[PDB]
RNA sequence: CGACUCUUAGCGGUGGAUCACUCGGCUCGUGCGUCGAUGAAGAACGCAGCUAGCUGCGAGAAUUAAUGUGAAUUGCAGGACACAUUGAUCAUCGACACUUCGAACGCACUUGCGGCCCCGGGUUCCUCCCGGGGCUACGCCUGUCUGAGCGUCGCU
RNA sequence: UGGAGCCGCCGCAGGUGCAGAUCUUGGUGGUAGUAGCAAAUAUUCAAACGAGAACUUUGAAGGCCGAAGUGGAGAAGGGUU
RNA sequence: ACCCACCCGACCCGUCUUGAAACACGGACCAAGGAGUCUAACACGUGCGCGAGUCGGGGGCUCGCACGAAAGCCGCCGUGG
RNA sequence: UAAGGCUAAAUACCGGCACGAGACCGAUAGUCAACAAGUACCGUAAGGGAAAGUUGAAAAGAACUUUGAAGAGAGAGUUCA
RNA sequence: CGCGACCUCAGAUCAGACGUGGCGACCCGCUGAAUUUAAGCAUAUUAGUCAGCGGAGGAGAAGAAACUAACCAGGAUUCCCUCAGUAACGGCGAGUGAACAGGGAAGAGCCCAGCGCCGAAUCCCCGCCCCGCGGCGGGGCGCGGGACAUGUGGCGUACGGAA
């Protein structure tokens, strides 16, 4: 009984889609992650999956703020104004 | 002091480390009175603190606090030091006058241990194998 | 029709309004298993959809 | 050699840098050279070649002394159709075969106001550097 | 590993002594056409030149 | 296990020093680097030498170096106001000035004095202005030299 | 299921999206390495993100 | 046929409004030929409708922001969208005149003990 | 000779070694050394005439403006444009814009419930009703206003 | 055969020579057209379509589930089935 | 060197073992991969340079390094070992 | 001269942006990853994690005839092949 | 049983500011093993090392002697070479292990409290004008508010300082 016909029987679901990370990991009794730890304030990190550490750091994603500070430091943080008209 | 945290006893290990009860932390208490008050008021700057009484049960400590974007701070010359974010959390990273003091440097033969900058640093250059290009 | 997701049927209601200068009975939305709500709008009786399907140019 | 310490000549680099090339970048690469008589004239060596020159294949099968009018310029593949340059396909169906615009010669010009302003500002530099060597 | 030890020094009298053997080789037309060097027609072989 | 004579010898790699080697592939890139920013330093300091300031002679500690003689960080205050200059002012005109130098002995400091002496002789002093006031010195010994000094300024000569 | 929440049943409708084959015309483009999808989920055998 | 920014930048605010409902109009009307097959020339038109009514919203926008930096210029406080975005630190940074602010003490030092130009050896 | 089996060779299969290529790595070096409540990283969902993936972008959505460039883009369509004109296409990127979650901020995570000010229909301020807009996190500093106390006084 | 690079000599350098490691990754045999395609009684006739019918569909017959159903509806789970 | 015949000889390799054709283990077959490396310290041997000396580091002076992150030089030539 | 404080520089840099080079590897190597890779796929979850480069100079990628329901062929043609 | 000072405390969607998360190669503060070695093992070692938490910057930390020395004396910090596998530690076993001097890279020094003098001579915020405004500043003018004597600013800090 221990394996094919209690395989049966599971029929219910422990984690749900976090909102944060994006994970199927969100634990819906314990109302936490585990992979961000959701509902805390900081991100969860751990120093031995250097791997997990790797599959979303900043580059990974768009990066769509980041990418555009890189390039508007290149040319020097210049605001408000314009290249001279024709 | 600072009693060990772990399960009932249970530090399983080398009976080196089987002590929980008479140990005793690094940083003063007085360190840890400016660290909580630096922790609580993120905006402001942990400057020094003093000492104003003792139960056997609790210390009690007076930590200077500085805002490092109030006019009269920023614009008076020789405070406007603090402002630099540089001095961000001084207290946290051992930098107060009182948390300085765990650190273990002094000038003199009574240190050595942190003589690069400090207690690590000098380990570090200590065991470093400098290996030469020519040997 | 085909609406945006986000809208209510009083939005609905007085878009085809606006748009079509007409006027509704009800609003009676769903989503497609797709994305896009879809809105089944009945128009009262004093209009035949025909006639304005025929203006909007579907028929 | 190459001396200036920030270019690359690095096969991989160089290749990369190639291939991966944004159009108004390879507009210059497709370059292509002038008649012997329009160079006399102009003082240009060679020219970006462009939609409808006149133009002679140089090099290749289709290597021949007749001047056919630019088709397209296909800067995706490098390459540049030209009038008569063609194969027939199985069914018949005409296809313009593409030539490289480096083994071509430009006999005939398309001249506009740029293209115009352009020949001014290379014949005069080539003159500037004549004028530094004497 | 980086830390292969690459360089490899030599002692200064025996670099000079090297580059006075090399001096002094190149000299003997023999040694000079050994290395291959086409100097079948050249007028002399410590060949020096006017300063222009 | 030893094999027949050698010395009984203790390696320290019992660490992860792996983790903490430190190679040498900079230092030519290193060596040029401050050789750079050294010309660059000097070119800033136009007329003044690339060295820096002068530095005092000292004697070495111990028994050992003892004989030999060094340049010191800077001049003390007694031999500044022996020679006469206004401390303040010695830093102004490339005198290094240290002030937690005692001074023992009256050998070491007339000889100090003596440095300074002769510094002050064959020093030029530009005027603040190209108007010249009192100090400033006289447009040949300026015309002739605006002229760095290679290497340590007065070098001393055990 | 029947009962499904809003954010599920948007989830299941990307999915139900990105399920098409190719479009054949993409096989004539220039640089093309692509001959078909590799990324098709057949329900019966693979079992979604849930 | 063409929507340019150049001419529109010059055009009063409810002519701007009309221009872009009239492009929303033609929109929809496109968008419901797509649904009905239409034909390639009216799919064609969606892309530039599209982007035409773009370069209407946007020069209304530069128009908007423009004219409501104009208002403020003077004014001390202003706002978040008009004051000018950096980079968080650098929006801390001492404030150019303050961090050039000698104490007393230290320009008292400057006047009296400058710094001289000197050379050696003469 | 017969079939079968074994051996060798020819040719054909199977299989993808070898060799030759390399828009990828690995290592060493140089310069700079810049994220975020003005909403980061990350996630989500969207957006193409035909487009699933990768990329690119955000309801202005394979991009707008500007400047430089100067005839393309191209799988097919369709188109534009007068390429003697701010002008295709790329590049740059200073103006504009930037859906929803997220430190994540009205309170909740259903995508549910709200409050308070103003605007349009709705009224003819009649509050309702609908739609739009702007506020509504916690902590903390400098001030401000309202206060509390058989806390310490003064005058009445 | 193949279709674009490669070798001799003198020196230097090394991630330098395989039959084995119940070695690693990939491939291929003999075993072998072998084991096997046996739980729960059952199929038959004619026609239609169709290149083609033991298996589809229609009709006819013979059978089973036998309302604690092999029937009629949901929950969870699936996610377009 | 391909095949066949015949006479004589002739057990299967690897390995641990006093002893393996073993009724000792590993091994169906083929391809590619696959294991005494590098650093440091010592000792002895050998080769070269200089020799009561020797030394080169570390640093510095000579270049934008194409070859150079080389090469050269240093009252640093010897602080020091 | 302790029990208050500030301070550039030589120093560090397997993360970032942007470059340069190599007695390195050359698709079972080199990064897990030369490719729609942290992808597909697995696992409730923490996490695990591949395989996979090459027609040709040019698509000139085999019109047409014929056998077959078709896949498949036979001729014809393209290509220096 | 009022009104008014102050003190200590609240509440504001009060006016204006800041802090929150990320990244983490390098850096600062804590925390802290066990494989392992010792041919066993418990001290030792592995190691103040991995993992854990905290906080930064373009670098960080350190730094202007309550220092070295014992000399005819040197003179902040950091870095390299050396000192030195040395002095020392250690079931004096395994093993571990610095500093000064010396030579270089660089080089830069300063400020308070206090003690005192100076009508608080100081600071913040309001409001009106002129310039300047994409790093909110200058100048002027307001019986316009507040901070401050439970001490702000100038002079001054051991190298002496003031009058
Ligand atoms: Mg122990
Ligand atoms: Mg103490
Ligand atoms: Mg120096
Ligand atoms: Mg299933
Ligand atoms: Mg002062
Ligand atoms: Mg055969
Ligand atoms: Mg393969
Ligand atoms: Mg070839
Ligand atoms: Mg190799
Ligand atoms: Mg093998
Ligand atoms: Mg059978
Ligand atoms: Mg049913
Ligand atoms: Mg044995
Ligand atoms: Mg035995
Ligand atoms: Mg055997
Ligand atoms: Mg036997
Ligand atoms: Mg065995
Ligand atoms: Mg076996
Ligand atoms: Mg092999
Ligand atoms: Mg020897
Ligand atoms: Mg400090
Ligand atoms: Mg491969
Ligand atoms: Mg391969
Ligand atoms: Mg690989
Ligand atoms: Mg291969
Ligand atoms: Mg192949
Ligand atoms: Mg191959
Ligand atoms: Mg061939
Ligand atoms: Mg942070
Ligand atoms: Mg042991
Ligand atoms: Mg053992
Ligand atoms: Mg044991
Ligand atoms: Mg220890
Ligand atoms: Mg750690
Ligand atoms: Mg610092
Ligand atoms: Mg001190
Ligand atoms: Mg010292
Ligand atoms: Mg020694
Ligand atoms: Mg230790
Ligand atoms: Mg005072
Ligand atoms: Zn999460």
């Amino acid at each position: 009984t221990k394996g094919t016909s209690s395989f049966g029987k599971r029929r219910n679901k422990t984690h749900t889609l976090c909102r944060r990370c994006g994970s199927k990991a969100y634990h819906l009794q314990k109302s936490t992650c585990g992979k961000c730890g959701y509902p805390a304030k900081r991100k969860r990190k751990y120093n031995w999956s250097a791997k997990a550490k790797r599959r979303n750091t900043t580059g990974t994603g768009r990066m769509r703020h980041l990418k555009i500070v890189y390039r508007r430091f290149r040319h020097g943080f210049r605001e408000g104004t314009t290249p001279k008209p024709k | 002091g600072r009693k060990r945290p772990v399960p009932k006893g249970a530090t399983y290990g080398k009976p080196v480390h089987h002590g929980v009860n008479q140990l005793k932390f690094a940083r003063s208490l007085q360190s840890v009175a400016e660290e909580r008050a630096g922790r609580h008021c993120g905006a402001l700057r942990v400057l020094n603190s003093y000492w104003v009484g003792e139960d056997s049960t609790y210390k009690f400590f007076e930590v200077i606090l500085i805002d490092p974007f109030h006019k009269a701070i920023r614009r008076n010359p020789d405070t406007q030091w603090i402002t630099k974010p540089v001095h961000k959390h001084r207290e946290m990273r051992g930098l107060t006058s009182a948390g300085r003091k765990s650190r273990g440097l002094g000038k003199g033969h009574k240190f050595h241990h942190t003589i690069g900058g400090s207690r690590r640093a000098a380990w570090r250059r200590r065991n470093t194998l400098q290996l030469h290009r020519y040997r | 029709f085909i609406v945006d997701v986000k809208a209510n049927k009083h939005q609905i209601k007085q878009a085809v309004k606006k748009l079509y200068d007409i006027d509704v009975a009800k609003v009676n939305t769903l989503i497609r298993p797709d994305g896009e709500k879809k809105a089944y709008v009945r128009l009262a009786p004093d209009y035949d959809a025909l006639d304005v399907a025929n203006k909007i140019g579907i028929i | 050699m190459k001396f200036n310490p920030f270019v690359t000549s690095d096969r991989s680099k160089n290749r990369k840098r190639h291939f991966n090339a944004p159009s108004h970048i390879r507009r210059k690469i497709m370059s292509s050279p002038l008649s012997k008589e329009l160079r006399q004239k102009y003082n240009v060596r060679s020219m970006p070649i462009r939609k409808d020159d006149e133009v002679q294949v140089v090099r290749g099968h289709y290597k021949g002394q007749q001047i056919g009018k630019v088709v397209q310029v296909y800067r995706k593949k490098y390459v540049i159709y030209i009038e008569r340059v063609q194969r027939e396909k199985a069914n018949g169906t005409t296809v313009h075969v593409g030539i490289h615009p480096s083994k071509v010669v430009i006999t005939r010009l398309k001249l506009d106001k740029d293209r115009k302003k352009i020949l001014e500002r290379k014949a005069k530099s080539r003159q500037v550097g004549k004028e530094k060597g004497k | 590993k980086t830390w292969r030890r690459w360089h490899r020094r030599v002692n200064t009298t025996q670099k000079r002594y090297a580059i006075c053997s090399a001096l002094a080789a190149s000299a003997l037309p023999a040694l000079v056409m050994s290395k291959g060097h086409r100097i079948e027609e050249v007028p002399e072989l410590p060949l020096v030149v006017e300063d222009k | 296990a030893p094999s027949r004579n050698g010395m009984i010898l203790k390696p320290h790699f019992h660490k992860d020093w792996q983790r903490r080697v430190a190679t040498w592939f900079n230092q030519p890139a290193r060596k040029i680097r401050r050789r750079k920013a050294r010309q660059a330093r000097a070119r800033r300091i136009a007329p003044r030498p690339a060295s820096g300031p002068l530095r005092p002679i000292v004697r070495c500690p111990t028994v050992r170096y003892h004989t030999k003689v060094r340049a010191g960080r800077g001049f003390s205050l007694e031999e500044l106001r022996v020679a006469g200059i206004h401390k303040k002012v010695a830093r102004t005109i490339g005198i290094s000035v240290d002030p937690r130098r005692r001074n023992k002995s009256t050998e070491s400091l007339q000889a100090n004095v003596q440095r300074l002496k002769e510094y002050r002789s064959k020093l030029v002093l530009f005027p603040r202005k190209p108007s010249a006031p009192k100090k400033g010195d006289s447009s040949a010994e300026e015309l002739k030299l605006a002229t760095q000094l290679t290497g340590p300024v007065m070098p001393i000569r055990n | 299921s029947s009962h499904k929440t809003f954010r599920i049943k948007r989830f299941l409708a990307k999915k139900q999206k990105q399920n098409r084959p190719i479009p054949q015309w993409i096989r004539m483009k220039t640089g093309n390495k692509i001959r078909y999808n590799s990324k098709r989920r057949h329900w019966r055998r693979t079992k979604l993100g849930l | 046929a063409k929507i340019k920014a150049r001419d529109l930048r010059g055009k009063k605010k409810e002519e701007l409004l009309k221009q872009l409902d009239d492009l929303k109009v033609e929109l929809s009307q496109l968008r419901v030929a797509k649904v009905t097959g239409g034909a390639a020339s009216k799919l064609s038109k969606i892309r530039v409708v599209r982007k035409s009514i773009a370069r209407v919203l946007t020069v209304i926008n530069q128009t908007q922001k423009e004219n409501l930096r104009k208002f403020y210029k003077g004014k001390k406080y202003k706002p978040l969208d008009l004051r000018p975005k950096k980079t968080r630190a650098m929006r801390r940074r001492l404030n150019k005149h303050e961090e050039s602010l000698k104490t007393k003490k230290q320009q008292r030092k400057e006047r009296l003990y400058p710094l001289r130009k000197y050379a050696v050896k003469a």
